[PDB]
């Protein structure tokens, strides 16, 4: 129910994880290094937010594990946006990690994605996003991954869900008071950079995917775990 | 597999 709801996913929000750059200069590897250590401490928590949407946890195993292997690289940028809104040309990965975009040039294939952050972001600032809306849109994220039956009332229970938090979005976006013609554009202008969120996902993915066969550098545990796929 | 995913969400 929408006002729980969003209190929910207030009181769900996973912690900032602390980083700092490295005292030499960045190279390609240090660069890599600090991104992905940062990216496995925050899958970490992102697990621990994922139980707290409610229902979640009613899911199936297969369902919470599928929902986290196919969203994590969306909601670790989402999350990162949201972090970045104010501050245009950076990205905040931490109050002390704070890359200008320019500082993509030191890692192959990283400044497309930091430009599509970027850019992102930005539209999101020009619709002045709100952080009610940003929990709403975070949770979809969760939700909102192509399931197609695996072979193991979980997608039904799902479909609830998803529900519940586009209704709580909707309900978030009425209390802007404005015309009934406006409220829909917004949402549709939110629910459109969804796909933006999913296409650099989908370039973050390759990008780490295509480091860890360069050994680039070495990645560990959960980071690990999750690229294996 | 999700030697570790599943670790957490259990
Ligand atoms: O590694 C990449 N990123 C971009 C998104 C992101 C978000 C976080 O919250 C923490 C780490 C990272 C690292 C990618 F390859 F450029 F996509």
């Amino acid at each position: 129910s929408p006002e729980q709801l969003v209190l929910t996913l207030l009181e769900a929000e996973p912690p900032h994880v602390l980083i700092s750059r490295p005292s030499a200069p960045f190279t390609e590897a240090s660069m890599m290094m600090s991104l992905t250590k940062l990216a496995d401490k925050e899958l970490v928590h992102m697990i621990s937010w994922a139980k707290k949407i409610p229902g979640f946890v009613e899911l199936s195993l297969f369902d919470q594990v599928r929902l986290l292997e196919s969203c994590w690289m969306e909601v670790l940028m989402m999350g990162l946006m949201w972090r970045s809104i104010d501050h245009p040309g950076k990205l905040i990965f931490a109050p002390d990690l704070v890359l200008d975009r320019d500082e993509g040039k030191c890692v192959e294939g990283i400044l497309e994605i930091f430009d599509m952050l970027l850019a992102t972001t930005s539209r999101f600032r020009e619709l002045k996003l709100q952080h009610k809306e940003y929990l709403c849109v975070k949770a979809m994220i969760l939700l909102n991954s192509s399931m197609y039956p695996l072979v193991t009332d979980s997608s039904r229970k799902l479909a609830h869900l998803l529900n519940a938090v586009t209704d709580a979005l909707v309900w978030v976006i009425a209390k802007s008071g404005i015309s009934s013609q406006q409220q829909s554009m917004r949402l549709a202008n939110l629910l459109m950079l969804l796909s933006h969120v999913r296409h650099a996902s989908n370039k973050g993915m390759e990008h780490l995917l295509n480091m860890k066969c360069k050994n680039v550098v070495p990645v560990y545990d959960l980071l690990l775990e999750m690229l294996n796929a | 597999r999700h030697k570790i995913l599943h670790r957490l969400l259990q």
